[PDB]
């Protein structure tokens, strides 16, 4: 076979092992997740907007007591006003309250006021994938496989929970001091012990069951993983158009073209990533997340040391203090202004 | 030619 007698034993051991972390895992997540107002505006300065959404923005902030500093995500309430907006953002804050993996961002505190939601996380000072990508232009299949095997392990983390994740993009994934990845941006994260029907993402990384409003599952993650590989290792997607609608069609047609640079054993992966035909898409067969980290790309990785942070990082972003934000690009401020009446209050009693 | 700034999720197709 391929592996020897001594490989082989090492790979079952491997896997029951698994079993063994991911047992334990579900028990401490379940005890937050039924067991979950730990701050207030005024106890934290306002310094830099990190980034914009639909809903608000993330700011830098310090706190004002310890130094410390926080990205803290602010929602408009009434602009969380599509009805799939409000259990959404509910989602997002009982799951990050809940969950803890190397790869995920720390939420520390979450708050509300009149006018807003806040959720305040651990600040991650070397920026997003994006902009690293796009200004060197590709990852090397080295440096792409280093990220996607920590995005692999996450979703193992995520879907044992049954969680799904829903947004995977380079927008999403900030690089930290050691050059490992933390996921942010929960707001489509969502427990789903089968099927769910919400029709969100972001276009160039949505599954085609999803364009095709039919009810779909946690293998729209590795559809997603298929799409992020691909345009970390090519430096744009495999469905680019200018406009959403052809997207959609490029996603359902079941064509994908690779760029000639791209190894035999990476167009392989990503055929059977990028499937769609659910019978036959890696991750949702039957032995699951295990047709992916053994494939032929994944034979370099060691999977327990990418987890305990053991490989050296392809890249480590620059960091001149505590609050840098060079990092990141600049945006447009416009002050945190809260009414004196209180909005949408029966709406986010749960918040 | 495609999308070569940052990408907004959807909240409906
Ligand atoms: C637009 C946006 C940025 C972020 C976001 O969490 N950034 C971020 C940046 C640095 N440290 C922690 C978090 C989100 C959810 O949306």
């Amino acid at each position: 076979g391929h592996m020897g007698n001594a490989a082989a034993a090492k790979k079952g051991s491997e896997q029951e092992s698994v079993k063994e972390f991911l047992a334990k895992a579900k028990e401490e997540f379940l005890k937050k997740w039924e067991s979950p107002n730990t701050a207030q505006l005024d106890h934290f300065d306002r310094i830099k907007t990190l980034g914009t959404g639909s809903f608000g923005r993330v700011m830098l902030v310090k706190h004002k007591e310890t130094g410390n500093h926080y990205a803290m995500k602010i929602l408009d309430k009434q602009k969380v006003v599509k009805l799939k907006q409000i259990e959404h953002t509910l989602n997002e804050k009982r799951i990050l309250q809940a969950v803890n993996f190397p790869f995920l961002v720390k939420l520390e505190f979450s708050f509300k006021d009149n006018s807003n939601l806040y959720m305040v996380m651990e600040y991650v000072p070397g920026g997003e994938m994006f902009s690293h990508l796009r200004r060197i232009g590709r990852f090397s299949e080295p440096h792409a496989r280093f990220y996607a095997a920590q995005i692999v392990l996450t979703f193992e983390y995520l879907h044992s929970l049954d969680l799904i994740y829903r947004d995977l993009k380079p927008e999403n994934l900030l690089i930290d001091q050691q050059g490992y990845i933390q996921v942010t941006d929960f707001g489509f994260a969502k427990r789903v012990k089968g099927r769910t029907w919400t029709l969100c993402g972001t276009p160039e990384y949505l599954a085609p069951e999803i364009i095709l409003s039919k009810g779909y599952n946690k293998a729209v993650d590795w559809w997603a993983l298929g799409v992020l590989i691909y345009e970390m290792a090519a430096g744009y997607p495999p469905f680019f158009a200018d406009q959403p609608i052809q997207i959609y069609e490029k996603i359902v047609s079941g064509k994908v073209r690779f760029p000639s640079h791209f190894s035999s054993d990476l167009k392989d992966l990503l055929r059977n990533l990028l499937q769609v035909d659910l019978t036959k898409r890696f991750g949702n067969l039957k032995n699951g997340v295990n047709d992916i980290k053994n494939h032929k790309w994944f034979a370099t990785t060691d999977w327990i040391a990418i987890y305990q942070r053991k490989v050296e990082a392809p890249f480590i972003p620059k960091f001149k203090g505590p609050g840098d934000t060079s990092n990141f690009d600049d945006y447009e401020e416009e002050e945190i202004r809260v009414s004196i009446n209180e909005k949408c209050g029966k709406e986010f009693t749960e918040f | 030619a495609g999308r070569t700034g940052r990408r907004q999720a959807i909240h409906d197709i």
